[PDB]
């Protein structure tokens, strides 16, 4: 619908050897930053087939407990990232961006992490 | 009809030849129902800042400092919300319009 | 500790409604949201609705008005989506998630998914 806030993720799909770095995007149609508390609201999601998605990143950069630090979220504003240093098996997801500063609340329409 | 999805305001839009007012329909906290004047993309103008004429409790907004310029006259992007909470996501959104003067 | 059990699959005829539910536990039901998505197969993920059960507020997005109807039961702590008129676009499976408000309504934990078929 016109005026709800879109996220545009890139790319679709990726193949990555293990131990490679590698970047997910993440553009948004509205600033997700509140002045309020200084934090952007946006977070990044994990999905495995089978499983419910998980809770990677919450304020853009913030990791949930007991994520690993080889996950990094980053950016700003409308522009945001998510990468992986060191991508191992267990990292294959598809993995998905979500706003929640606006509604209706919002996700991209995922990135599906391959090996080769 | 052009679609507007402004949901209702407590408040009726004035748009004088000095400034732009919105008088509440009544008094209330501030602080639990808050507005803040926003860009295009939805960025807090930092250079705006609006008044609150306790009498009457009217909100003043300039022109120049907290709308932005459109060839027929001013939009006017408020966003009202519960500082008390974090919860962005259940603020109300406003897009208001004043035509161009001299 | 804090978990969230949805009920089992469905399979229904076109027309009729479903209502799936959402047990919560390992924390306070009444102070967090109660959000809804959508996942056809293959078509990512889509927001539905949120709940509020201290006070049984409702946000919809419009493009599930009058198709999604959330209910709340606190002596239960449980959530109920109601899904009408049910066509094939229906059918997917569809997640109950905790928006916890200390954290500006983050959806933190999820339940298992309810997978809802509709075929004639």
């Amino acid at each position: 619908e016109t005026g709800d806030t879109v996220m545009t993720q890139s790319p679709s799909s990726l193949a990555v050897s293990a131990g490679e770095t590698l970047t997910i995007n993440c553009k948004s149609s509205q600033n997700l930053f509140s002045s309020r508390n200084q934090k952007n609201y946006l977070a990044w999601f994990q999905q495995k087939p089978g499983q419910s998605p998980t809770l990677l990143i919450h304020w853009a950069s913030t990791r949930q407990s007991g994520v690993p630090d080889r996950f990094i979220g980053s950016g700003s504003g409308t522009d945001f990232t998510l990468t992986i240093s060191s991508v191992q098996a267990e990292d294959l997801a598809i993995y998905y961006c979500q706003q929640y500063y606006n509604s209706p609340l919002t996700f991209g329409s995922g990135t599906k992490l391959e090996i080769k | 009809l052009p679609q507007s999805e402004n949901p209702a305001f407590p408040g009726t839009l004035i748009c004088d030849k000095d400034e732009v007012r919105i008088e509440f329909s009544s008094r209330f906290d501030m602080e639990k129902w808050n507005p803040s004047v926003v860009d295009t993309l939805g960025s807090e103008i930092l250079s705006c800042t609006y008044a609150l004429d306790l009498e009457r409790f009217v909100l003043k907004f300039p022109y120049e400092t907290c709308t932005i310029k459109v060839v027929g006259g001013y939009q006017v992007n408020i966003r009202v919300g519960d500082t008390t909470t974090d919860v962005r996501y259940k603020d109300d959104m406003y897009h208001f319009f004043c035509p161009a003067i001299q | 500790q804090v978990q969230l059990q949805q009920s089992g699959a469905e399979l229904v005829k076109p027309g009729s409604s479903v209502k799936i539910s959402c047990k919560a536990s390992g924390y306070t039901f009444t102070s967090d949201d109660m959000h809804w998505i959508k996942q056809q197969p293959g078509n990512g993920l889509e927001w539905i609705g949120w709940i509020y059960p201290g006070n049984d507020d409702t946000k919809y997005n419009q493009k599930f008005n009058g198709k999604a109807t959330l209910t709340a039961d606190k002596s239960s702590s449980t959530v109920y989506m109601q899904l009408s008129s049910l066509t094939s676009e229906d059918s997917a499976v569809y997640f109950c998630a905790r928006g916890d408000l200390n954290y500006g309504g983050s959806m933190d934990a999820w339940g298992q998914g309810t997978s809802v078929t509709v075929s004639s």
